[PDB]
């Protein structure tokens, strides 16, 4: 793994240094690194593919040295440095295809597939460089068990979860109370409703509750949090909670009283925030809970006076909504977020090659039931191949 | 710089393999850039070979 | 750590091989490994304890090396051996009591302690011995990043969870249904009953479930299934889920039909058995669902056609249970169990010296706490509590 970074690294840098006309003290110290990539890959063979449709292709190395004797690099020089690394970028494209596509339930951290396990010898470790990529740094970090975090934009640590709870409910459906919320991507979106809007209610005040457990720890994560929770604030029709019926939901918006967001960590509050708005901070938490509550206005104009009445018909119900989405935050596991494209990269190439449904990963690799089942085992397998994803994406735009 | 290999042979065997033109080139701008390690305290001293 | 574990075994080894009269190539490899121990620790000097009533001691290495001329160990050699190992046992006491004591929420897996903070560099690393035990072991396998197992004799995986649930419930309380269950250590009794005995039930079928979520994924567990949970089958009085009113349970005990015992994996079926009791086996899961049904007999003798009227009143109320202990099991993370004694041993040290409670582990050691919420912060405190706790166990009995 980190030879084939090491491969991706001299690579990019030799398409990106070794250019016409270029001053050679400008590549002095990356020939001498692609001339030991040269000599100790020749005279190895390899072999990539045979999984799906990902076809098999073999891999032999009989390359000469490049020069070292040009002060400004010639075209002949350039022209036979982009033969060589075309060859050489062809094949750890391969190589990275062969290992983002497999995986295992014993032991997911190892490379799996034959290429990888080869240049895992120590005979290929002089092959290696400097590793200044965040996931191939972190991959050296937790080889030797040292703390990491990956930075995130957006994280999709939520899974897809749009449902409701009715904590008073009948078959009527005409006196209802309790919360809805869509948890997505980075964003929850809660309101919790009373039909009654607290009129028998203890001092006008019905109390809500939230709490969203997460599978990871997040760590120093930016919050905006905003009230009036925007897509529960419309009139729609709902199934009810064995689908049999639909029940309607009129809502007028009241503002929410008494915030008290908490994030817990093991139980423990390490940040609360009580009626504050706008962007906050949460520094370490593995557990977000949202405690709002609807109070019944005191003081009420005649526009008003007639939404609420204390008999049974309300035509108009009472919502109170929170909005609360992460916007970078450092975790220690591998994610997927709105800034990166490795998901999209790993799914990409199981899903060009027609690959069965392996032992591990969710069919089709869902997301959402792959975060909603976060194992460790699962863990170790993203993070190697979202790994993998990196190299190739360094080297494959 | 100075350079203090550890042995009249490996001497020889440094400037042979130095004078040749069939060694690698990372290996034979080596051969002219390692470096003894001399440490008047501690009482020790590294020398190649 | 590798180096508290290396003083430990080499302190036990030299209580038990160097002894009077033996010969001395029996502990000629021992010799030269303790002299290399006191010739690392001479000129250093250590601070243990300072938290709680822990007393404050400090210690001060200046020791003779051992002779290495004798035959057979004499009297002499053996005296001035045992106030050598004498002192260090002391030493590595008060160093192990100093580092079981101690916790951190950033990163726990690091020593603590200012004397193990201390014995980590590279000056006592010439310490350093075989690692042999099983905790030392998955210490240095998973500071690497390996698969690791500790294997358990009765593991305490499931917390303490006695409760029941009403599929079919009234204020009356005269005809129920649902299951009961007990979660304790390593046995799970769990008992559906129906008041009717499925009068109504379509095909005189009534289906009972029961999903228990597992912690931590266990692999090549033993599992003895019985039939007919013995706590749930007598007559008992039960207090209410609200704990306002009592409801009486007279249990008489069908046999479970179409018992299905599924062993789940990431919500895969790993394992499945129908209708097999005795010793079984689950390979690997984290999830154990237990789908027993309760039938209506349909061919009564007299003796039973009276228990089971049509009518409301139900003197007798069928009862159908199973019960599912783990024997053994082989866990990656690690655990209390009926065979190991280092939980105790954390808790004795820990209520010792009247030790405030952090910010980690819950009040008083509670294990049901500590494994309701096993956060892998408190995974890692615990593995490296736990592997003290046994070098502590190799030396001090
Ligand atoms: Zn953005």
């Amino acid at each position: 793994m980190d030879v084939l970074y090491s491969l991706s690294k001299t690579l990019k840098d030799a398409r990106d240094k070794i250019v016409e006309g270029t001053l050679y003290s400008n590549v002095s110290d990356l020939i001498q690194q692609f001339n030991q990539m040269i000599i100790t890959m020749n005279g190895n063979e390899f072999q990539t593919g045979g999984i799906g449709n990902l076809p098999i292709r073999n891999w032999n190395f009989n390359f000469g040295l490049l020069g070292t004797t040009l002060l400004n690099l010639d075209a002949n020089y350039v022209e036979t440095a982009r033969n060589t690394i075309d060859y050489f970028v062809d094949f750890v494209d391969n190589v990275c295809m062969d290992e983002m596509v497999r995986e295992s339930q014993r032991n997911g951290i190892a490379p799996q597939s034959d290429s990888l396990r080869k240049l895992s010898a120590i005979k290929f470790k002089r092959i290696n460089f400097d590793n200044s990529s965040e996931y191939i740094e972190n991959w050296n970090l937790q080889n030797r068990r040292q703390r990491t975090g990956f930075t995130f934009h957006k994280p999709n640590i939520f899974p897809y979860s749009a449902s409701f709870t009715l904590n008073r409910s009948q078959p009527a459906h005409d006196n209802l109370m309790g919360t809805m919320w869509l948890n997505a991507g980075s964003e929850i979106q809660v309101a919790g409703f009373d039909y009654s809007c607290a009129i028998n209610a203890p001092a006008n005040i019905q109390q809500f509750e939230h709490i969203v457990p997460l599978r990871r720890v997040l760590t120093t994560a930016t919050i905006t949090l905003l009230p009036d929770a925007e897509r529960f604030s419309f009139p729609r029709v709902i199934n009810s909670a064995d689908g049999a019926t639909t029940w309607f939901f009129n809502p007028v918006i009241l503002r929410p009283n008494n915030v008290e967001v908490e994030f817990l960590l093991n139980g423990q509050i390490i940040n609360t925030y009580q009626a504050r708005f706008g962007t906050i901070v949460a520094r370490n938490f593995d557990t977000i809970r949202l405690s709002f509550q609807l109070m019944r206005p005191p003081n009420m104009t005649p526009a008003v006076a007639v939404l609420f009445p204390n008999a049974q018909p309300f035509e108009h119900h009472a919502t109170v909504g929170l909005t609360l989405r992460i916007e970078s935050a450092v975790c220690e596991s591998v994610l997927a977020d709105a800034s990166e494209t490795l998901l999209a990269n790993v799914t990409s190439v199981r899903q060009e090659y027609a690959i069965p449904v392996g032992p591990v990963f969710p069919p089709g690799m869902n997301w959402t039931d792959l975060i909603t089942n976060y194992s460790p085992s699962r863990e170790d397998n993203l993070q190697r191949v979202f790994t993998v994803a990196s190299i190739r994406s360094m080297l494959i735009k | 710089d100075a350079g203090k290999v550890v042995d009249s042979e490996t001497a020889a065997i440094c400037d042979a393999i130095f004078q040749d033109e069939e060694t690698e080139g990372a290996v034979r701008r080596f051969i002219a850039e390692m470096r003894q390690r001399v440490q008047a305290d501690r009482n020790v001293v590294n020398y190649p070979s």
